[PDB]
């Protein structure tokens, strides 16, 4: 995931935007991602990131 | 087994002894013959058995508890139904698969003893009358009509009588 | 629970019009609505400040099943409730739920774009239901009775047999 | 702001008054809001005026 | 048990034996006498020990965990935590069961297995100095007082001494 | 063990035995010897190997389970998922310590078995020719060379060819 979380990814945070349309078994995530777009939140931020995920 | 007797020792199994699990196969001058030995048989066969009713006693009973199939994508609490059911099948599913290995090892083993126990015992009766051949069959140095096998085989057997025919044959 | 026992009471719903039908949910031939619910409207041209209450004077739980109605429009809404937003408010003496309708559409289902959203409310011995609404009730008749047991529920196409 | 090395726990609340001249007597406003928030959190509650059993 | 001696060839127990698990009652030209056999007692002891230890070593320790009693009915979500703890106590309590079954079963194996070993070694001791009669008793066929059973019993039994004098005796 | 052999009536094991892992060790009036007994060695290596094979066979293939840390309190939800987790690891834990705690006191018992029917193996092809000497060696009342040695060994020793000279030796 390098500099992206998979949320970020879905979203489409622009320099996430290069996962677009990707594929995994699995998905890793780095401590040192971070975002940059707009501040948001995700109520059951967790679960989406699951229901993705899977 | 532990005990080399079934499997071992005794080279083979009887498919001919069908009234009984363990028995005596003789050859005298009367001719051969064959019986169960119904206390090693029934030893075997309640020990099974109590065995076999102590695995298949009382089931749990169940009511109310958990949806375990779910029609739509709902992430982190189903998540946790499904892995709290996952992880409770591979509990039992290890659990039966351990019980039958250690259950069938020692169905197995206390088998084998009984014959082990058997062949002892009858060694024990004969005393100095008799030679342990190492197939499990007794070579007995003595004339030994039917009564008289009989005698070794309802437990009744007088080695003190046959002792000095016996000895002067060995030796 | 394991029961559908259900026991009528008697409210009283000043100012308001009872006992709502729609020909999304026919009984017999006409207009009608679930059994166990009461759909109040306005009364003449007003629909007042509904504020009942009921005591649990027994000594089991009660269950109230309850509603909201969310209309499509605000036309509906006005010309059901006369308010332009409505309430419902259902409490007790440990427990509070307020919810506020939400027009507009949803997907067509049997003719309507509108919806009921159903919510529970359990009132135990010495305990007692407070609803307050200025519109968009969908009232109780009543409670079922609360029963603790080895009751179930199981999906199954299975047949069953004797 | 949290200037300590430690987590803060802040307990506050919401009041939801019986009628709409309480509303208005004690806070003007007639519907109130209230907005706690971190910078990757948020919790908006509004306020239910009716009367609960006394 | 397995072997077959405990419950098996030794006909019983000995009530009056308050000094060992295992040992010897004799019968001499001296008389008769009784002693505890210090060895085997303490191995069957000391395993006994052993195993009690694994069981009662180490319990877990633990803090914060679920609510496990509830005042409310709550649906979906209480379920959960009434199935994981039903279902934890059940895996426990399974475990519990099986525990002590194999515990037990081994338990009383290995004593009769201690049991059949104190008797092998006896026997070999004596060589042909003595006949297993069967009920956990040997005929030895020589004079043998009580520093002769002393020696037995204490493991220094010489059978050469006796060979010549226990074999015209048997033969 | 509970045959009693292995650490029994063997007083001790052999360092010197390195091509089996039971076996003879000989004295006659051609010298002495020593040989793996090859039916017995293999008789406790395929069931060592057996179970082991049991033992290491089939982990289960997991996927999408739970999130099992986590970097926000949370409370009523995140304590269920730890206790889970938690619960679930003390079951394996215990089913591991007992696994090996079972298959170790078998593994034990089962070589002294084959140790005990290797002995009692040898015992009955010498009938009435020798004598346990009751520490796991026999004492042979006859003239034994190499090949008879071996007769014993290879499991074709013809005991009646040396009752004769045996028993001679034994009571006269
Ligand atoms: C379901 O059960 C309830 C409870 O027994 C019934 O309510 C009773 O109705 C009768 C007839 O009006 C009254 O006299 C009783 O006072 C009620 N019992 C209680 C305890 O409230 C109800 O009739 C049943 N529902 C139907 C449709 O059969
Ligand atoms: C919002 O748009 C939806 C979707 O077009 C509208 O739903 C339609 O309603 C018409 C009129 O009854 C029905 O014939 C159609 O079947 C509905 N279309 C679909 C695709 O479901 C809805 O009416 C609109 N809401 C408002 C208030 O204008
Ligand atoms: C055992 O068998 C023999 C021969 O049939 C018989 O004579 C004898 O009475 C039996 N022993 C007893 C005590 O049952
Ligand atoms: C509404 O009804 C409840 C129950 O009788 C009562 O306690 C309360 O005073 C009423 N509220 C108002 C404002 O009338
Ligand atoms: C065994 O007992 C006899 C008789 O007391 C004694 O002389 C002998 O030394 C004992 N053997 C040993 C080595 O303890
Ligand atoms: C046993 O050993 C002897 C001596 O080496 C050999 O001659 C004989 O063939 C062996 N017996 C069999 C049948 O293997």
């Amino acid at each position: 995931g390098i500099d992206c979380t998979l949320i970020d990814a879905l979203l489409g945070d622009p320099h996430c935007d290069v996962f677009q349309n990707e594929t995994w078994d699995l998905f890793v995530e780095r401590s040192k991602a971070f975002s940059n777009c707009y501040p948001y939140d995700v109520p059951d931020y967790a679960s989406l990131r699951s229901l993705v995920a899977s | 087994g532990l005990f080399g007797a079934i499997a071992g020792f005794i080279e083979n199994g009887w498919e001919g002894m069908i009234d009984g699990w363990y028995g005596f196969r003789h050859q005298n001058s009367e001719g051969t013959g064959q019986a169960a030995d119904l206390k090693s048989t029934q030893a075997a066969i309640d020990q099974i058995n109590g065995k076999l009713n102590r695995v298949i006693e009382k089931t749990n009973e169940k009511f109310h508890q958990i949806e375990k199939e779910f029609s739509e994508v709902e992430g982190r609490i189903q998540d946790l139904e499904k892995y709290v059911e996952d992880t409770k099948i591979d509990l039992w599913s290890y659990n039966a698969e351990l019980l039958v290995a250690l259950e069938n090892q020692h169905t197995i083993d206390l088998t084998d003893s009984e014959m082990n126990k058997l062949f002892e015992k009858t060694g024990r009766q004969l005393r100095e009358n008799a030679e342990d051949m190492g197939n499990g069959c007794f070579k007995i140095y003595h004339k030994c009509d039917n009564a008289c096998i009989e005698s070794i085989r309802n437990g009744t057997y007088d080695h003190d009588v046959y002792r000095d025919e016996a000895l002067n044959n060995r030796f | 629970s394991g029961t559908l026992e259900f026991i009528t009471e008697g409210f009283t719903w000043t100012g308001v019009t009872q006992n709502g039908g729609s020909n999304a949910c026919k009984r017999g031939p006409g207009s009608g609505f679930f059994s166990r619910l009461n759909w109040l409207t306005k009364s003449g041209s007003t629909y007042p400040v509904l504020n009942v209450t009921m005591p649990n004077n027994d000594n089991f739980d009660k269950l109230y099943i309850w509603g909201v109605h969310h209309p499509s429009t605000n036309q509906e809404q006005t010309s059901l409730y006369v308010q332009a937003s409505g309430r419902v408010t259902v409490s007790t003496r440990r427990s509070q739920q307020t919810i506020i309708p939400n027009i507009g559409s949803r997907p067509w289902v049997r003719g309507l774009s509108s919806r009921i959203s159903i919510y529970w409310t359990i009132v135990k011995p010495g305990d007692v239901l407070v609803i307050n609404s200025n519109g968009n009730l969908i009232a109780p008749r009543g409670y079922f009775k609360m029963r603790t047991g080895k009751s179930s529920i199981m999906r199954s196409d299975a047949p069953i047999d004797t």
